């Protein structure tokens, strides 16, 4: 216990220098106030000087019981063949609790902030925005993985260049406002965050910020099936890439029979995607997108990036 | 919900919708505010204005 | 006595209700930025911070507790060292002309 | 690509403390844009000619749809347009921006451009105090020698003031705002390589902020101050800061009995009034406004503003009060307890400024050891 | 000039929220009051006797001008 402590601190001083997980805990942290989900999944190192064996004895002794909890596995095996094992193993565990020992989680307060960490000494300029997302198990999740598909991604290691479709990708290539960027939904049990991420040179955020955001209200006002129909083919095949292989197949089932409750086969994410088409997308982004109150996060020399007032003024257009 | 939010998501939220509502408004308003403006004016100076006394002279 | 009137002068000026250092307020000038861009990262990055906070307070229009303030002995003379170097310098390429 | 210009509007870095009282220089925009607007209106239906003028604005007064508005707009337009820079300026004396050596030099030239506009403004009306304020104050340049009786007889291109004096005063006039407005954009352009000053006097580089949400609905709310306080006068008290003898057109065979010009010069004038020789009265009366030029050359605090610099304030604000005298004796008459007064307050307008407030600062720099 | 390169900043963090999210008019009597006589005590012996000798200068001119026109 004493020896990990020592770890995890120097482990917070390579982190410190993680830049890119700083944004996002920074992120969480202004977008949910005052809740847990602020918090980092390390904590402070306050915390991690300041604990005990008995605090460990708490949070296993309540969180770690069977209802809550998800055995499952994928390859070359059999599901009776896990269950003799599971009787014989986990016939063990609490199964029951006393009448107030297991939490519940309320919603979680969303709110419109920004945080701005300046530090001119250092080369590049790591940014995040976004906004409150739906959850886990709301349906338009998948609206929005195409939306966010439509925009794609971007390092300057991609060999396409001007020529890629994303027209956000096209210009940055061009012009080379940036080095990346990128697209994320996280979802939570019943909230998320929405956005994305990029790095640029200083004397080059302000240039993003007008054209990421100009596509947000591009979708929100007019999207074609084509580049639809260009999202959903992606949003295929990453469903399908993504399962190859015993380990992240088993990822899907544990996770998705902790946030759905169930599994979902492709065929009917399949079926789900069917459904989508560009007035959903118009519909959906103009509900979580158009004229809402974001969260910004930045660190290094952001001195270029716009008030959060003229972030707030370009989620909307005067059309 | 209130009415505050129920206005924003029918006139507030399109910009075209918007305007709309500003030419409507200052329509009615620009009758609405002169109607009151004078009444009280003429309250104020009853019986000083023409009109108040032009009946006495056709 | 003469001590005690500086005291009540920088007391009467203020720039301690907004937690600044005497240094932290003068003319920006040829002379001073040559002496600022000589200081050292700590002095200077704590330089900005007084005076940012500063700027905070007075769009704001408000101060700090009294447990804040500048006290008068404890106002540092930090850059007047590096400053003092400077302006020697400036009366040399002066009288070398001459 | 006009709109990179449109970056000193919209993208440009500015301070985020600034009060109210920096607000002055961008009314000023709007009082000019404002009273060029109006003035115009009116020489649709002005009369340059001396048998025409005093009833052409009867004409727009009565006659006009709402011509009557215009004139007050316009007239108290410029009332409002000093109430604006006394305070502009006090600002750039007070907070210490005269640092700007290449905006306040301007500054001094955009008010002499405009301070000798009004004059000729006010000539216009025709009536006797417009007329007789031109008869005195263009004889105050007789009194240059081997000059003035030549100079004084072309600018009224005659021998006493007459038709051709009015008519080149009405496009003397309506001319040099359109120069004026030439040298605000100038004005601005050295301040946007430098950037605007703080209370503080402070270098601000560090807590700067744009000025398309912020600053433009301060000014939004700071204009329409201004538009209430404007058509106050032209809606509850018009004639407050006229002179009814103005009323009477013009006769040049009857003087009025209280000469003098509008409540904006008056300080001029009680300097003028003070001293009994007319020459060396000039040299003071140019002084009073051209000392500005002086200003930077007499900084002594290695301050800037005055926040921060206890002395000099009680001394400001004295200034402010002696000027408020000089306002006060100009628009009274000359008798021997106002005589004694206006000579007092005079000495410390020239007195105060060179002496006092340079020594302030120095024994201020004594204080903190400096 | 523009944003950008202006000068250099280190370690420093800066947080706000959405006007949205906040109320325009907090404590505006209840802690604003104070501020502006706090404001006003701050500053008002400096800006005030110059403004007050005025106005004894006003009336006693003003009364020694009305007993010069008057007679022996
Ligand atoms: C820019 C600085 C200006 C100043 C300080 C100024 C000041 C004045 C003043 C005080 C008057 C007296 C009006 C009265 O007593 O009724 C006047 C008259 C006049 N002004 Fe302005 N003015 C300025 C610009 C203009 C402009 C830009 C115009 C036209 C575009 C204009 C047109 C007139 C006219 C025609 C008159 C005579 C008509 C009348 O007074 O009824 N002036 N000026
Ligand atoms: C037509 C007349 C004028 C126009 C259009 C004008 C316009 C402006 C504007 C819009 C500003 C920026 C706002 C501000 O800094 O307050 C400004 C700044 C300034 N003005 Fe003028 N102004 C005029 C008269 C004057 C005069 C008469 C003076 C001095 C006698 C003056 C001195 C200054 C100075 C020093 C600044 C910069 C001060 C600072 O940024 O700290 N201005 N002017
Ligand atoms: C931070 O301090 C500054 C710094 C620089 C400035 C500057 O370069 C300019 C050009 C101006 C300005 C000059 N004239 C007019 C306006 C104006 C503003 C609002 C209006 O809108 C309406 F509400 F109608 F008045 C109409 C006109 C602004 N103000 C500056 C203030």
């Amino acid at each position: 216990i004493e020896k990990e402590r020592d770890v995890i601190l120097q482990e917070l001083q390579e982190n410190d220098t993680s830049m890119r997980d700083v944004v996002f805990n920074y992120l969480h942290a202004t977008a949910f106030q005052g809740t847990p989900l602020a918090q980092s999944v390390e904590g402070p190192s306050e915390n991690v000087r300041k604990l005990s064996r008995a605090d460990l004895t708490e949070y296993l002794s309540r969180h770690y019981k069977a209802p809550r909890m998800v055995l499952a596995a994928a390859g070359g095996l059999e599901h009776r063949q896990l269950l003799d094992l599971a009787q014989k193993h986990f016939s063990g565990l609490s199964g029951t609790y006393d009448e107030d020992a297991v939490p519940t989680l309320s919603p979680c307060r969303f709110t419109g902030s920004q945080i701005c960490h300046r530090e001119d000494g250092l080369p590049l300029a790591h940014v995040a925005i976004a906004v409150e997302g739906p959850g886990w198990a709301h349906p338009d999740n998948v609206a929005l993985q195409v939306a966010n598909a439509i925009i794609g991604h971007y390092d300057c290691t991609y060999g396409g260049g001007a020529h890629l479709s994303s027209p956000l990708a096209s210009i940055a290539a061009t012009n080379k406002l940036c080095q990346s960027f990128q697209t994320f939904n996280i979802c939570y049990a019943d909230t998320g965050l929405l956005g994305a991420h990029f790095v640029c040179d200083h004397m080059s955020i302000d240039d993003m910020m007008f054209v990421l955001q100009g596509q947000w209200m591009r979708l929100c006002t007019s999207a074609t099936e084509s580049e639809v129909l260009r999202g959903k083919n992606l949003l295929r095949n990453a469903l399908v890439s993504h399962l190859d292989g015993t380990t992240p197949v088993c990822e899907d089932i544990g996770r998705s029979l902790l946030t759905y409750g169930r599994r979902i086969p492709l065929a009917e994410w399949e079926s789900r995607i069917a459904e989508v088409d560009a007035r959903v997308v118009r519909e959906v982004c103009s509900k979580y997108f158009y004229d809402q109150c974001p969260a910004v996060a930045g660190f290094g020399p952001i001195e270029q990036l716009p008030d959060y007032n003229r972030i707030r003024s370009g989620m909307f257009w005067l059309r | 919900p209130t009415l505050t939010a129920r206005l924003y998501s029918l006139l507030f939220r399109r910009t075209s919708t918007f305007a709309l509502t500003i030419v409507v408004g200052a329509l009615f308003f620009e009758r609405a505010f002169d109607q009151g403006a004078d009444a009280i004016y003429e309250h104020i100076n009853e019986g000083k204005l023409w009109k108040h006394i032009k009946h006495k002279y056709e | 006595w003469l001590e005690g009137i500086r005291k009540w002068y920088y007391n009467a000026a203020g720039f301690n209700k907004l937690g600044l250092m005497r240094d932290d307020t003068i003319h920006e000038n040829d002379d001073v930025k040559e002496a600022i861009r000589r200081l050292p990262e700590n002095l200077y990055d704590d330089r900005v911070f007084r005076i940012k906070r500063a700027l905070d307070l007075s769009m704001r229009q408000q101060i700090l507790p009294k447990e804040q303030w500048t006290k008068y002995e404890e106002d540092k003379s930090y850059l007047e060292p590096y400053l003092k170097e400077v302006i020697r310098e400036r009366k040399e390429r002066e009288e070398w002309a001459k | 690509l006009m709109k990179i210009v449109n970056n000193a509007f919209i993208d440009l870095p500015a301070p985020s403390n600034i009060s109210s009282w920096w607000n002055f220089g961008s009314l000023l925009g709007i009082c000019l844009i404002l009273q060029i607007l109006t003035g115009l209106f009116l020489a649709m239906h002005y009369t340059s000619d001396t048998t025409t003028a005093f009833s052409s604005v009867t004409h727009i007064c009565r006659d006009v749809n709402y011509g009557w508005i215009i004139r007050y707009m316009h007239a108290n337009g410029a009332s409002m347009f000093f109430i604006c820079l006394y305070m502009h300026v006090g600002r750039g004396l007070y907070y210490g921006s005269y640092t700007f050596l290449e905006t306040w030099n301007i500054g001094v030239i955009l008010l002499l451009t405009v301070m000798a506009t009004a004059f000729m403004g006010y000539v216009l009306p025709w009536g006797q105090m417009s007329f007789w304020g031109a008869t005195v104050i263009t004889n105050l340049l007789s009194a240059i020698p081997y000059i003035g009786t030549n100079l004084v007889e072309w600018i009224w291109g005659g021998f006493s003031v007459d038709k051709a004096t009015l008519t080149r005063f009405f496009a003397f006039h309506f001319i040099l705002p359109f120069i004026i407005m030439a040298i605000a954009m100038v004005h601005l352009l050295f301040l946007h390589e430098t950037g605007s000053n703080n209370p503080t006097g402070i270098s601000s580089d560090v807590d700067k902020i744009p000025f398309h949400p912020y600053y433009t609905i301060k000014d939004i709310l700071g204009a329409l101050l201004l538009i209430l306080a404007l058509m106050l006068l032209v809606l509850f008290a018009p004639d407050l800061l006229g002179d009814p003898d103005n009323y009477t057109p013009a006769n040049p065979l009857n003087t009025p009995p209280h000469i003098k010009p509008e409540w904006y010069f008056l300080f001029a004038y009680a300097i003028l009034r003070s001293i009994p020789n007319k020459l060396g009265g000039v040299l003071a009366l140019a002084f009073s406004i051209l000392i500005l030029a002086l200003i930077p050359l007499l900084h002594t605090s290695k301050q800037r503003s005055m926040m921060f610099r206890p002395l000099s304030q009680c001394l400001f604000w004295a200034l402010v009060a002696d000027l408020l005298t000089l306002t006060w004796i100009g628009g009274q008459p000359v008798e021997h307890p106002y005589i004694t007064i206006g000579q007092l307050a005079s000495v410390l307008y020239f007195l105060l400024i060179l002496v006092l407030m340079p020594t302030a600062g120095t024994i201020e720099n004594k204080l903190l050891k400096w | 000039r523009q944003f950008g390169h202006l000068t250099r900043v280190r370690h420093v963090i800066t947080y706000s929220l959405s006007p949205f999210e906040q109320r325009a008019f907090p404590h505006y009597f209840s802690k604003g009051i104070p501020n502006v006589l706090r404001r006003t005590r701050a500053c008002i012996l400096r800006v005030a006797p110059p403004f007050v000798a005025f106005y004894l200068v006003y009336t006693w001119g003003t009364q020694e001008f009305e007993k010069s026109k008057r007679k022996n």
